[PDB]
């Protein structure tokens, strides 16, 4: 019926390396993806639209790409306060469907595993 | 900018219906279409539906359709979700979002509906269900 | 004569006009909400450059705004 994004659940990422999230769907790179990070008990917020822009006065470090069956969130350098659940969203004209993914929870790990 | 400015705490018994609003205030809408978003406890973000006043057309999501209605008086700038046949697991902080995409700008307007994405997000909603 | 114009998409009387005016045109957001519609009236049908489409009709109403068919 619906067109379906898939997104891991978590992803672990050490201090200053970098997140990747993957949003997957049937062709999705023919479909505009948006990004939306969230905090505990906060609104979203929009960090990535059409694929791979970055709304006005989101940090440098986030960028989208679109291409194939998957879109991805990439997370360079990544920061203690970059630790949040990251939305993928499409609207699928041919169902008349606003899409979430069902969200990606970035941990940013407290210590590296190897020097 | 604009902010969307949602009304308080709802606490519904099952069957019952509840209707959350959303004024947009520092500003008008009009041009811009509004969505409902919702988020259960613990959960993912869920597109309820929304609507583009200056077509005077809603769109709803299916798992929704045949129990919810987008409304927009659009006198005063407030649009309204009314979700009917309440259960347990409708328990959820619903949003209100705006389209960044306007409809028209400058003399003319778009001619086609596609929401794009959403920029400005109300406080949210609690909604509770239960006996 | 009346005509729709945009962006209220609302049927204006115009007293001092007697045609009525479509204008459309493609923007970067033309494949996912359409072309642009300038709805509006005139003393006579206006002037457009190139890349834009202008269709003039001399009927009250007659340039209903004109949404895409969604197939
Ligand atoms: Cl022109
Ligand atoms: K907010």
């Amino acid at each position: 019926s619906s067109y379906e994004l898939t997104q891991p659940p978590s992803v672990s990422v050490a201090p200053g390396r970098t997140a990747t999230i993957t949003c997957e769907g049937d062709n999705i790179g023919q479909q505009i993806v948006h990004w939306y990070q969230q905090k505990p008990g906060q609104a979203p917020v929009a960090v990535i639209s059409s694929d791979s822009d970055r709304p006005s006065g989101i940090p440098e470090r986030f960028s989208g790409s679109n291409s194939g069956n998957t879109a991805t969130l990439t997370i360079s350098r990544v920061e203690a306060g970059d630790e949040a659940d990251y939305y993928c969203q499409v609207w699928d004209s041919g169902s008349d469907h606003v899409v979430f993914g069902g969200g990606t929870k970035v941990t940013v790990l407290e210590n590296l595993y190897f020097q | 900018q604009v902010q969307l400015v949602q009304s308080g705490a709802e606490v519904k018994k099952p069957g019952s219906s509840v209707k959350v609003s959303c004024k947009a205030s520092g500003g008008t809408f009009s041009s811009y279409a509004i969505s409902w978003v919702r988020q259960a406890p613990g959960q993912g973000l869920e597109w309820m539906g929304g609507i583009i006043p200056i077509f005077g057309t809603a769109n709803y999501a299916q798992k929704f359709q045949g129990r919810v209605t987008i409304t927009a008086d659009e006198s005063t700038s407030t649009a309204y979700m009314e979700l009917r046949s309440l259960r347990s697991d409708d328990t959820a902080v619903y949003y209100c979002a705006r389209d960044n995409l306007g409809y028209c700008s400058g003399g003319s307007c778009y001619s086609d509906y596609y929401y794009y994405y959403m920029d400005v997000w109300g406080q949210g909603t609690l909604v509770t269900v239960s006996s | 004569i009346r005509c729709f114009i945009t962006p209220d998409i609302t049927s204006k009387d115009c007293p001092n006009g007697h045609v009525c005016y479509t204008k459309t045109w493609c923007d970067a957001f033309c494949s996912i909400r359409g072309k642009r519609v300038d709805l509006g009236c005139a003393a006579t049908c206006p002037t457009v450059k190139t890349g834009v489409d202008i269709q003039c009709c001399s009927t009250d109403n007659c340039n209903p705004f004109p949404t895409r068919k969604r197939p």
